[PDB]
RNA sequence: AAAGACCAGGC
């Protein structure tokens, strides 16, 4: 149930998820929204 | 943009072989094996085709100017 | 300089209107001229 | 707007002769030869040729300048021996070489097709 | 003070590649043979393109680039064929320039590909080395490409559009034994493929007497010009060269004289 | 950018993860002007109802 | 923490702070506060488990993405002033398992280290192998790269667009360039870059091009300027008209030639435009006429791309211009890696002049080695050996700034297997000569940056111009 | 930066240019002529 | 206001008076071109032909005079504008103007500038009077100055977008002033102090350093070949310093040819140790080291940067000092010139190999490493349970910081000592290093051993947090890697904490570097 | 109606929100574009934090 | 004189003082038709 | 098209 030495896939999927989700401007868009 | 034909380096036709590559790329092959298949031994070949973005795809999407 | 064992010839100090105030002129050019062949040649660099 | 045209390191316009003789005074029986649109090609091919000559005691090539087209050749050779008939000598001496290169390889050719 | 005499093997020939060893001459006479393969070959490419209506997404120098670039077969007529700054017509004749036509418009959805295949030339001696396809541009429908050019005759010198070789493999001494470069350990060096050595020791001995000989050769043609008249039109480039300074420095000789 | 000042140019050790260490105009507005690490987010407001 | 993390009343951007020495729990809803996600650690193991990372691998038709992620409690926001009071770990399969006891009261783990670094320093292969300026100068240098700056730029009609022809992605990638769409608008060409001394024109700073290279469309690039005029009403009988002028019908005229503007004073498109030419046609009726034509900036030399012509708020005639010109790389151009070693083109070379490999391979720049030793970038060296192994491998190779899996000895090792010296170095013939260089040359495929930075557009010359109206001395510019 | 912190390079130039009324770190030798020179007690 | 237009830079005295916008000046980007004279600046042919310089007319220059007015402004030797006796100027741009060609004796003629015109070449700002010496033009392809790079030094410059000034004198005073006061080989030895601003840089002086070794032998094409590059060569061949089994020249039996005149000069490589001045082979310096030039010819010992570069007593300093500018000009040139070609022999590279050492030294570096950390937790903790007796004149963090300070300091000096001594002769760090035409032995170290402890204002990495450097760390953790000493090289890669702690150092030496401006600027001015 | 606010592109209330890549290529409009900027007069200005 | 509409690019002759919209689309950006005069290109 | 402001950038 644990990721060893399986690490660097992971990390990178759930920053690909991260990314996916919002994007790098997503900053401006909130606070404009907002 | 467009794969550049002449590989910078030497001169050899690489501008033929973007179609094919992306074939074997697509099917079976590697990208080295499918270098290899295309017979791009010299790597300033090989880093012409496997380097290469081909933005022209993304170009096409829009509208012509004339219809 | 006035107190007892300190030597009245060598010592000096850094900063320069006191010296001025205290030892004249020409003890000003002379310990300017220390100063800033202190702060010129402390990198090693020269200057004539 | 500075980039030269292409045809500035063989094309001769008017004015330029292709090839300039002038003789060195510093030491006896030595040459300057002045190639005008031409490169290292030309050059390590005549330093190369000249120096097989027992005859010749100084030469070479030099490029003054790369974005120039020109080679400067210095022959010197020994006493009763004119470095322009050196000169003469390695260019027909080339000319034999090449021409014989030409004719092997191309027996090789013929014989490497169905041989 | 006499030619010594070059021999030449010939270990592989292909429609794309020759493989040829030069024994038995000096290594200026090797490095000039291989310069010229680059610079001194005439070839026939494009060099005047002139388009009537572009509506690719790539401007019109771009697809001017991309054509001059395009080999055309060159192996029998560049001799024939005449450079158009010595040719007697003004502007482009057939006996100076060779003309080329394309006309594509993409109508179906599916974007077409314009390719070498649609370059029409007037004389069926030189085809775009299509005897896959060299990929000009590529069209969505409603855009369209005609545009007209003349190919000329060059050399490398003037635009490398004019190199009829790809990468010219030169080596001489693959055994390092004139000691032209000094290996701080030599155990970590590949050795060549012409390596004439067990694969025990590293370098042969040094030796001092050596010379450079036996320089081993890989020329790659382009398809414009079969490889082996690359070098049969290098040699005959090189000797016209020698020989037009020849008469030029004769000429000089009587004139001083 | 003008003030001589050299503390608030200074990379703080608080700028780990939320600015980027290495990216930074040269000139008068080094450290000045800072530019977003790549996981940063900008908070952007709630009521504390 | 736990409504924080399960999201019932307290929003994930909210912060919570407690000073225990102090006394002062702090709680910050307010907006403009910095913060970043980090992986939340109970007592030495992580709340990141497999089935995460197995429904994230599904993220497509799943309708699970970050925020269910964020919503499982298992990643955290955490401020700047929450991170005083945090305890973070590089990374788990490191600082997690048990050692010699450093510390085990890690409350939080962080993504990746590489996170730290912002948009235009995370394209730099290896910056840990860097000198800090270094990577300070290439994050500068990045925003000046040319390439495809936006894929419909042949719609946008905007001054100074640099686009390069022929863009290509790094062969040595970092995996933050994915995030930032970088593979698909690159800016740089990969290039065969020889590290060597070879006729001192690359000294200093200077880089040695390849002429035959540069024919090929090597660091080519389009230079794309926008004229943009206004028609405009402002005397009673003042106006401003798009037409084409004649010889004398106006006052004012200058010496430039006219005739390719159309019947409204408009060039079409295809028409080649030198310094001088006149791009607009327009007059003015003075209260016979006046001429305010706009001219082309001195010694261009484009031609037309694009001419739009439309109407602006007030309803007055509108046009803009569009004129590109195709720059070839010339010895005045700058050019950067990604690691700040930046520098002119010395000279070019053509394909005969430039030292070949055994194969055949002519570099496409040469660098000076000076600058290496001085300028400390190392992630330059490692950067050109592993795109000599990728480009054989066939494989794009990673350059994460903090990998522990990527060993400069591993690269090595794997070039080897290629039939090349596992050093990255390799025998150069002389170019003119043929002789073999003695030493024996670095080379290899490193990506480089065409910069904005060009001598057709700094190049001036002054002689007896134009003069300030009020100091009579030279204009200034 | 490079105790006895004594003001050097740049600053100090302008200490020097300027002729400062109050240097940053103003400070003065002081060389002893008899035992105190030597003996460390009664330095 | 009026105040407000005389007061301030940019205003009328300090902007319009003291310094102002001038004609017949061009500026474009600096390019290096070693086979170029000292003297000699290259000049794209369109900033030639744009700035003109007013001849006069006389019967010795009338008929090549009166052939540039035919050639006109079109073509690039030809003239621009033609003055009367009147003053009146008559354009020769507009049309050809057939009446108006004709040139009579005292008129003046604005011809274009051509080779071996004299002009002004700055780069700014300009700190010294070397900062602006008088060149001669070079007309060239391309639209790059070009400039020798033993110039480079006096200008501070660096070809990476450097932009160069072109000041062009408009009379024949100016002109002969500027050739006669300004001129580049003229300004060879500075009075600031008594050193030559230009020596012998980065390739030649590298190339130098490897070329004037003992094992460099050349043979007959080789000598021949470099033998053409020297302007000063008599034309007759050295005998060689091998004569059987075959010829062979060496390095400094053919850089004794360059060596101007008869010039007597005694340096010391930088390899060269003390123990052998004082031991025997004094004067046989088994290492080579050492330098020794009797009657203008290198007897022996391999020559760096303390020989031929900008150093007091350097062996170029001796050719100006005993020639004159001309010839040690043509010294220069000729140093560039045929150590370049050879260059193009031998050859010069840096790369992974150079950067990598052997895996005893790296277990060495280790094992010292490994030391210095133990060293500084006994440290820590004998300050933890006071026995850490404060040194007078400090507190106890002072003298904890100190020792600490000083254990860091030794492991980096023995660690950099370790892996310099690990270096090959074929090592192209140690021979840059050794040449001196750039880096340092720090920068070796740095790429091999140890980067080094980073420091912010003076000191170690401080407590951005509430008592730890990053939240990574423990609270009041003082150990070399939460305080900024950085165990990694360059070659193995910074750890995340290591890299963010280079960052801040490199992040203050960006502030240092930017702050190099407006007070020192301000000192130069109020000085002046 | 009291006046008109300046809209940043691809926001909520942008008219190019919530639009495909197809859709976006239609209006010619660059997918890849990250918004977050103001058009004011023909010129994409930013707000800078 | 023609124009190239940005929408419907539909060719609509229109002359000076005169407005821009394209008709049966009403669209006030058009295009200049690029010209039938010939220009030579070097395939350098 | 003058004179200002601001911004970004090069050395
Ligand atoms: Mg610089
Ligand atoms: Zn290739
Ligand atoms: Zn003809
Ligand atoms: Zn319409």
């Amino acid at each position: 149930e644990i990721t060893p030495d399986l690490w660097q896939e992971a990390c990178w999927i759930v920053i690909s998820s991260y990314f996916d989700e919002k994007g790098l401007v997503r900053q401006q868009l909130d606070s404009f929204d907002e | 943009m467009i794969i550049p034909v002449r590989c910078f380096t030497c001169g050899k036709i690489v501008g033929n072989k973007w179609e094919a590559y992306l074939g074997l790329l697509q099917a079976e092959y590697t990208e080295g094996d499918a270098l290899d298949a295309l017979g791009l031994k010299r790597y300033c070949c090989r880093r012409m085709l496997l380097a290469h973005v081909d933005l022209i795809e993304k170009l096409l999407n829009y509208a012509p100017l004339e219809k | 300089l006035s107190e007892k064992d300190v030597d009245p010839v060598r010592t000096t100090s850094n900063d320069i209107v006191e010296i001025f105030t205290v030892l004249g002129i020409e003890a000003v050019r002379k310990a300017l001229e220390r100063e800033l062949y202190h702060v010129i040649s402390f990198d090693g660099s020269y200057v004539n | 707007m500075n980039a030269p045209p292409a045809f500035e390191s063989f094309l001769l316009f008017e004015g330029e002769k292709k090839i300039t003789i002038n003789k060195d005074t510093k030491v006896p029986n030595a040459c300057l030869f002045t190639i005008n649109k031409e490169d290292h090609t030309l050059g390590n091919i005549i330093k190369s040729q000249l120096l097989k000559d027992p005859q010749v005691l100084f030469a070479g090539y030099k490029v003054p300048h790369p974005l120039e087209h020109k080679i400067i050749i210095r022959v010197q050779t020994t006493p009763d021996y004119s470095p322009q008939e050196a000169f003469t000598n390695a260019i027909t001496d080339l000319i034999s070489e090449l021409s014989l290169l030409e004719e092997r390889f191309r027996v090789a050719i013929k014989d490497k097709q169905e041989g | 003070p006499y030619a010594n005499q070059p021999t030449v093997r010939i270990t592989e020939l292909t429609d794309e590649n020759v493989k040829f060893i030069i024994e038995n001459t000096d290594l200026a006479v090797a490095n000039s043979i291989r310069r010229v393969f680059i610079a001194e070959v005439p070839i026939i490419a494009i060099d005047w393109v002139q388009i009537d209506a572009n509506s690719s997404v790539l401007h019109d120098e771009f697809i001017a680039h991309r054509l001059g670039l395009i080999p055309l077969i060159s192996d029998d007529i560049v001799d024939k064929l005449q450079y158009s700054r010595d040719c007697t017509c003004e502007e482009f004749c057939p006996e100076c320039s060779v003309e080329f036509t394309l006309d594509v418009r993409c109508n179906e959805d599916q974007t077409r590909h314009v390719t070498s295949r649609d370059l029409i030339s007037n004389s069926p001696r030189v085809i775009p080395v299509t005897s896959d396809d060299i990929l000009i541009v590529k069209l969505r429908k409603g855009q369209e490409l005609r545009l007209r050019a003349y190919a000329k005759k060059g050399f490398g010198k003037e635009h490398a559009k004019w190199n009829p070789t790809a990468g010219v493999a030169f080596e001489y001494d693959p055994d390092n034994a004139l000691r032209h470069t000094v290996y701080p350990k030599p155990e970590e060096w590949p050795k060549s493929e012409y390596s004439e050595l067990d694969e025990d020791e590293s370098q042969a001995p040094y030796d001092p007497n050596g010379k450079p000989e036996r320089f081993y050769y890989n020329v790659e043609s382009c398809g414009s010009l079969r490889p082996e008249t690359i070098v049969l039109s290098a040699l005959s480039g090189l000797k016209k060269k020698l020989s037009d300074l020849q008469t030029q420095l004769s000429h000089e000789i009587q004139s001083d004289v | 950018r003008d003030g001589k000042l050299a503390k608030p140019r200074q990379l703080h050790n608080t700028l780990w993860g939320m600015v980027c260490p290495a990216e930074t105009p040269e000139g008068h507005a080094v450290g000045l002007v800072k530019n977003l690490a790549l996981m940063a987010y900008i908070s952007v407001g709630s009521q504390p109802s | 923490r736990k409504l924080r993390r399960q999201m019932d009343i307290i929003v994930s951007e909210v912060s919570m702070i407690r000073d225990i020495r102090e006394r002062e729990i702090r709680i910050y809803t307010d907006a403009g506060r910095i913060c970043r996600p980090l992986l939340i650690v109970e007592k030495q193991k992580l709340l990141l488990k497999k089935r995460h990372i197995d429904q994230l691998k599904e993220r497509e038709y799943n309708n699970y993405s970050w925020q269910d992620l964020v919503a499982s409690g298992v990643v955290e926001y955490i401020d700047t002033l929450e991170e005083e009071t945090v305890m973070l770990a590089m990374t788990p399969d490191d600082l997690q398992e048990k050692e010699v006891a450093y510390c085990s009261t890690y409350t939080h783990c962080e993504i990746h280290p590489s996170m730290i670094l912002g948009v235009c320093a995370s394209i730099i292969p290896f910056p840990d192998h860097n000198q800090s300026p270094r990577n300070t100068y290439q994050s500068a240098m990045g925003k000046q790269a040319m390439g495809v700056y936006i894929t419909n730029f042949h719609v946008r009609m905007d001054t100074l667009a640099h686009v390069l022809y022929y863009p290509q992605k790094p062969l040595v990638t970092t995996r933050s360039m994915e995030y930032l769409r970088f593979r698909e608008l690159p800016a740089g060409i990969n290039s065969i870059v020889a590290i060597a001394s070879y006729t001192g024109y690359n000294q200093e700073d200077s880089v040695i091009m390849n002429r035959s290279a540069v024919d090929r469309g090597f660091f080519r690039s389009v230079f794309y300027r926008s004229y943009k005029e206004q028609e405009s009403k402002k005397g009673f009988d003042q106006e401003e008209v798009f037409e084409k002028p004649t010889r004398e019908t106006c006052q004012g005229m200058r010496h430039a030639i006219y005739d390719k503007l159309d019947d409204d004073g408009l060039i079409a498109p295809g028409v080649r435009v030198s310094g001088d030419d006149v791009i607009i046609g327009k007059t003015v009726t003075l209260p016979t006429k006046r001429d305010c034509s706009t001219f082309l900036r001195t010694s261009e030399t484009g031609i037309v791309d694009q001419v739009m012509v439309t109407l602006n708020q007030e309803g007055y005639k509108f046009c803009k211009i569009r004129v590109r010109s195709v720059r070839i790389p010339q010895i005045g151009d700058k050019f950067a890696s990604r690691h700040g070693q930046k520098g002119t083109c010395g000279i070019q070379y053509r394909q005969e002049d430039m030292p070949f490999t055994c194969e055949g391979i002519t570099p496409d720049i040469i660098i000076n080695p000076h600058a290496i030793p001085s300028r400390m970038t190392i992630g330059h060296l490692i950067e050109c050996l592993q795109g000599k192994v990728s480009a054989n491998k066939g494989e794009i190779g990673d350059a994460t700034p903090f990998n522990d899996a990527v060993n400069v000895q591993k690269i090595s090792n794997l070039l080897s297997d290629y039939g090349y010296h596992l050093r990255g170095n390799e025998v150069l013939y002389n170019g003119f000569t043929g002789r073999k260089i003695t030493s024996q040359i670095f080379i290899g495929p490193t990506y480089y940056q065409r910069l904005k930075h060009m001598v057709d557009d700094k190049i001036h010359s002054r002689a007896r111009g134009p003069i300030q109206i009020l100091n009579r001395q030279p204009m200034e510019g | 930066f490079h105790a006895k912190n004594v003001t050097l390079g740049v600053p100090r130039l302008k200490e020097l240019i300027n002729i400062s009324k109050k240097p940053k770190t103003p400070s003065l030798t002081v060389f002893l002529l008899g035992q105190s020179a030597r003996d460390a007690e009664r330095a | 206001s009026l105040k407000q237009r005389l007061k301030g830079k940019e205003g009328r005295v300090r902007g319009n008076l003291m310094g102002k916008r001038v004609d017949f000046s061009a500026r474009t980007v600096i390019t290096p071109d070693p086979n170029l004279s000292i003297d000699q600046v290259g000049v794209p042919r369109s900033i030639a032909a744009n700035m003109t310089f007013a001849e006069i007319v006389t019967p010795f220059n009338i008929d090549r005079l009166q052939e540039l007015v035919r050639r006109g402004n079109s073509q690039y030797p030809g003239a621009k504008y033609i003055i009367r006796d009147n003053g009146d100027r008559i354009d020769l741009r507009f049309h050809p103007k057939p009446s108006d060609l004709h040139l009579q004796t005292g008129y003046k003629v604005e011809r274009h500038m051509c080779d071996g015109d004299i002009v002004i070449f700055n780069r700014q700002p300009t700190l010294h009077k070397m900062s602006m010496m008088g060149h001669r033009v070079r007309i060239l392809p391309w639209s790059t100055f070009r400039l020798n790079l033993s110039v480079t030094t006096p200008y501070n410059a660096d070809f990476d977008g450097d932009e160069m000034n072109l000041h062009l004198p408009q009379s024949l005073e100016t002109r002969a002033e500027i050739q006669e006061l300004a001129m580049v080989p003229r300004m060879i030895v500075t009075p600031q102090s008594n050193r030559p601003v230009m020596g012998i840089v980065q390739d030649t002086l590298t190339a130098v350093r490897k070329f004037t070794k003992r094992d460099v032998f050349l043979e007959r094409g080789e000598v021949m070949n470099l033998l053409m590059f020297l302007s000063t060569w008599d034309g007759k061949v050295p005998q060689p310093a091998i004569l059987k089994p075959r010829p062979l020249w060496t390095g400094k039996q053919i850089f004794s040819l360059i060596i101007p005149g008869h010039i007597n000069c005694i340096r010391t490589h930088s390899t060269h140790p003390d123990d052998e001045d004082s031991g025997p082979y004094k004067h046989i310096s088994p290492g080579d080291t050492k330098v020794v030039v009797e009657n203008g010819e290198l007897i022996m010992g391999i020559l760096c940067k303390k020989s031929l570069g900008t150093s007091a007593g350097s062996l170029v300093h001796i050719s100006y000092l005993e020639m004159g500018h001309d010839i040690t000009r043509l010294f220069y040139s000729n140093i560039q010139t045929v150590i370049n070609n050879w260059l193009l022999i031998e050859g010069h590279t840096i790369g992974i190999g150079d950067s990598i050492a052997d895996s005893k030294t790296y277990q060495d570096i280790q094992n010292t490493i490994k030391k210095a950390k133990q060293d500084v937790i006994e440290v820590i903790e004998k300050a933890h349970n006071n026995e850490l007796e404060p040194t007078p004149g400090n507190t106890l963090r002072q003298t904890f910081e100190n020792q600490v300070n000083r254990i860091l300091n030794d492991a980096r000096d023995k660690t950099g000592s370790s892996a310099q001594k690990s270096l090959s002769e074929y090592n192209n760090f140690k021979s840059m290093v050794v040449s001196g035409a750039k880096g340092s032995k720090i920068n070796i170290s740095q790429v091999i051993a140890v980067v080094g402890q980073q420091n912010v204002e003076g000191k170690r990495i401080p407590f951005g947090f509430k008592h730890r450097t990053l939240p990574h760390f423990i609270k009041d953790d003082y150990g070399p890697e939460s305080r900024g000493f950085v165990e990694n090289s360059y070659l193995a890669g910074l750890t995340p904490t290591e890299f963010f702690f280079h960052a801040m150092g490199g992040r203050e030496g960006l502030i240092d570097t930017a702050v190099k401006t407006a007070e020192t600027g301000y000192i130069q001015r109020r000085l002046i | 109606f009291i006046g008109k606010i300046p809209i940043m592109l691809r926001s909520t209330y942008c008219l190019l929100n919530g639009l495909t890549d197809r859709d976006l290529c239609e209006l010619n409009e660059c997918p890849l574009d990250p918004g977050g900027y103001f058009i004011i007069n023909g010129s994409e200005k930013v707000l800078i934090a | 004189m023609i124009y190239i509409c940005g929408e419907c690019h539909t060719e609509n002759e229109i002359k000076s003082r005169d407005p821009i919209r394209c008709r049966e689309c009403g669209y006030r950006i058009m295009y200049k038709k690029r010209t039938k005069r010939l220009v030579v290109f070097d395939a350098r």
